[PDB]
Formats: C-alpha cells, structure tokens, sequence
C-alpha cells in the first residue's frame, strides 16, 4: 500500500492511493486522512513521490493497478 | 512480544500530562487506554470505555469479570462498568497488581478534575472497586490481517484479508484460523474497527472484493 | 509466496505454491525445487505446514486465491 | 515488485517487470530504467535472474500473473 502523487495533464496535482493491486483517486481531505491512516496501521510504503502524468513509471502503475471507485 | 516493563515505564511517564487519541473533548479516559494498546499493541479500542466489556478482542487478550482487586496484575486495563458508570464507563492502566485490602493503584485520565469539555491529565490514582467491572489483561511476555465492523444494525463482525480478497468471519474458529494464518505467514496484527461508513472502510471494501467461506 | 502441504480426502499429501495471489498444485518434485528456488529469490516465506482437507485456514485460502494450473 | 530475465526460444532476452501481481514487458531502456526506480522507491526485491524459456519457475511465474501492455 501507498500513496503517490499525479501532475495531470491540466496542471492540478491529484493524491492516488494503491491498495489491494488497485489504485484509487483521493480527491479531497477526507479521503486523504482515511487513506494516511491505513498506511500506518497496516505497515504501508511512506514514500511519497510526484509523477507527471506522461512519467512510464506512472504509465506501468497505471496498467497494471485498476482504478476503483468510492 | 511485549515486555511488561515497557508499557509501566510508558504509562508512569505520562502521569502529569494528558494524551488525546481521538480529537474529541481533549484527554478523555478512553484516550489513555487507547493510545497504550494502539503503541504497544497495534490494537485500537472502539467506543466510549463501557464498549471494552464486550467488544472483541485481538488474539491473545484475556477479559475477567473481576470480583476482587487481588485479580487485578500490573498492566491490566481497568474497566470501570456498574453503577454510575454503566452508562459511559471509566478505564485506566493498573500499574501495580491489585492489594489484599480491596484497592489497587491505576493511572487515569479525567478522574482527578474532570472534564466533559477537555478532560484532564493522566494521574496516578489510589482506588477501591466501587464500580469496578474487570479488566483486560494484553499478553505480555513472561506470563493478511483482520479488521473489524462495527455495521447499522449494531453488531461487530470480524474480516480477514488475503490476497486481496476480504473474507467475513462467522464463528470464532474462523477467527482462531485467520490468526494462525497471520502468525505463520507475517501478517500484520494490527487491530482496528472502522463504523460501516468510515472512508478507509469503504476504500478496502472497494478494493478487496468478498469471498465466501 | 510460499508453498504448503495439504493432506487430501483420499489421504495423499499434495503439495501447493502460493504465487502472485494464486495456488499452484507442484506435480513433481521438478516443480516443487523450482518453486523454493523462487521464495529463496523474491524473500517469500520458508514455512511449511500441513493443512487436513477441511482445515477452515486452508478453506479460506482455497477461497481467496484462485487455482492456475501450470 | 522485481524484474527478471527471460531468453526466448528464438535466442533474445527480454526484461519483464512483475508488479501488482502482474508482468509488463520492458519495450525499451527507459521503461527499464523508470522500473528500476520504482523498486528502489517502494523496496522492490533487487535480485536479477534470467530464466531460459523452458524453465519450471518460469513457467509458474507466467501462469500466476497475467500479462498487461505498456
Ligand atoms: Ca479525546
């Protein structure tokens, strides 16, 4: 489990969070404590690292980890 | 595993000051039980501390009604349940074993001047039993994980997550496996209950699709 | 990854790798030398344990980690 | 998350990068380099073997993850 950041094609940068072999948007404070808080009870990376959104790092992650919702 | 030693050297270091685990009404009783286990023993309590008669518990911890204070050991959870506290509870640490004469000694929060608003700071505390439930006693040393679920009906369930599945537990043999499961093959024994419609819930359960058992 | 052993209905031992989310069953001892050659490689796990048929910790991962056949 | 060599049975090696519990082919250095940075980011395993095609451990891996493109 992690979280990485995304700079997106129209400039904002989005919080992404893998878990499970998936990947889910964060898209508020909300989220991001709840997510936060997962790391550190269940022994997740803390690496935190921005992708740009044209990154292949980012494009391999993007395949192979499906986006799910809520 | 842990050691008995850590824990009192913690809990006796905070005496003076006040801890606030949950970001509600300062440092509360509950805040002091509920930093301990979750620092000690990755285990988060759920509720007010009343909940600790009967919430489940992580592998390994022992309950005991408690009819005298000659049970009570040195790091026991104090559970504070009859009487005036039947309705919220109290709880504190047991830094000592429990004396002949029907009192023990515990560290607490929000006994001495308390608080609804803000509470008040962790105390050593000389007490009788009067109110006194029992106590949790953690496994100390010498003497793939589970969450769980507290649902809308009010009933706590058990989930065990492997492979990137989430399995409900239904009895606790189930329980008892998924923990052997955990010991053999390094899962994480952290224990935390998230209400059904928590964030991070809804992100697992979104992530990790059911499997049936 | 790691591999157990499972006591069947029928009374033989079968032994099985857990890989990537999945169970293999090893048919041969070709199979099975491959298989720790792996956990040694990728630091899986080197315990091994004897599961009965209707052991519930066996049952849930049956349940959880779907069978591929090699 | 680790990478690992195959040589094929025309005689060419190529990279593939396991993560998420699935494979990607590594088309070109950069991907390789990217891959290799996000090991060394999320504590991938930094072993490097190469499998001759006809191998057993092989052979499980490619069963157990499934190929996704990029
Ligand atoms: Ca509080």
């Amino acid at each position: 489990m992690f979280i990485y950041y995304k700079r997106t094609k129209q400039g904002s940068t989005e919080q992404w969070f893998v878990i499970g072999g998936k990947r889910i948007y964060l898209p508020t404070m909300t989220y991001v404590n709840e997510a936060n808080d997962l790391i550190k009870r269940y022994g997740g990376n803390t690496n935190v690292t921005t992708y740009n959104h044209d990154n292949f790092g980012l494009k391999m992650m993007e395949a192979a980890l499906p986006q799910v919702k809520v | 595993m842990v050691k008995l030693n850590d824990v009192l050297s913690y809990v006796n270091g905070l005496v003076g000051k006040g801890v606030d685990a949950d970001g509600w009404y300062g440092t509360q009783c509950m805040d002091l039980t509920v930093d301990v286990m979750q620092r000690f023993f990755g285990w988060r309590p759920y509720g007010n501390a009343i909940a600790l008669v009967d919430q489940p518990l992580p592998a390994g911890f022992q309950r005991i009604r408690t009819t005298s204070s000659t049970q009570i050991k040195a790091g026991d959870v104090m559970i504070w349940g009859l009487g005036y506290y039947a309705q919220y509870g109290h709880t504190g640490i047991a830094t000592e074993d429990g004396r002949a004469d029907g009192t023990f000694v515990s560290v607490d929060q929000n006994w001495i001047n308390p608080s609804l608003e803000v509470g008040s700071p962790a105390a050593a505390i000389h007490h009788n039993m009067d109110g006194v439930w029992g106590v949790i006693r953690p496994p100390y040393e010498a003497a793939m994980f589970i969450y769980y679920k507290r649902t809308k009906q009010g009933s706590t369930e058990q989930w065990f997550v492997i492979g990137g599945k989430r399995i409900y537990l239904p009895t606790m043999t189930y329980v008892n496996e998924a923990n052997d499961l955990i010991k053999r093959y390094g899962g994480n024994t952290n224990v935390t209950t998230y209400n059904h419609d928590n964030f991070g819930l809804k992100m697992m359960e979104a992530a990790l699709p059911q499997v049936k058992v």
